[PDB]
């Protein structure tokens, strides 16, 4: 996969994604992508729905398809390893979920990016990720669980 | 003068009726992107569940 991260005075913050057509980039996290391709994109700002623009030319579009509907609660990947949960995510263990792993893409077994994370630092032995998704029609929707501070 | 003149003497049929257009004009127009605002909510808190 291909997932430029985001610079803040020589350390990294946060990950930029990229799906057909369209760039993602959290809100939370402040600074200037390392792809100056990039840098030249009018990004907007919009609500909790993350809209961002795919301002990009034709050279270098889909890089990877988002995951449609007919979505199954088995085995998902995911960089740091592995999530097994569709309503909910799944209690992944520690070393992940510290601070500035924002914006990385969840990704299915044929390569397709289902979900981006956007919290959810530690909730005890269970640790739950605030990300967002499309429920039922493609339609974009945010499920964010209980005490869910920005990572 | 033998009568009194009083505030709503000079106002006319006509001239009343430029006053409650006007007056509903705004008051048409305002509760008709506030009944759109809070439509719209209603479809985001459904779309989530």
């Amino acid at each position: 996969d291909k997932t430029f991260p985001i610079m803040l005075n020589g350390q990294v913050n946060g990950y930029a994604c990229v799906v057909g057509g369209r760039v993602f980039k959290p809100l939370h996290v402040e600074g200037r992508i390392d792809n100056e391709q990039l840098a030249a994109i009018k990004l907007k700002k919009a609500s909790i729905y993350d809209l961002e623009y795919g301002d990009v030319p034709q050279c270098m579009k889909s890089d990877t398809l988002q995951y449609t509907s007919d979505k199954p609660p088995g085995f998902y990947n995911w960089h740091h390893g592995a999530v097994q949960y569709e309503n909910n995510r799944f209690t992944v263990p520690r070393g992940v979920g510290g601070k500035g792993d924002s914006g990385r893409p969840i990704l299915d077994n044929k390569g397709r990016v289902v979900a981006i994370v956007l919290g959810g630092v530690n909730e005890g032995s269970r640790t739950a990720l605030s990300v967002v998704t499309w429920n039922q029609k493609g339609v974009t929707v945010k499920d964010t669980p209980e005490g869910s501070e920005p990572w | 003068a033998q009568h009194t003149e009083s505030f709503t003497s000079a106002i006319s049929a006509t001239a009343w009726s430029w006053i409650k257009v006007l007056v509903g004009g705004t008051s048409a127009f305002i509760v008709l992107g506030l009944i759109a605002t809070a439509v719209v909510a209603l479809v985001l808190f459904f779309h989530r569940h």
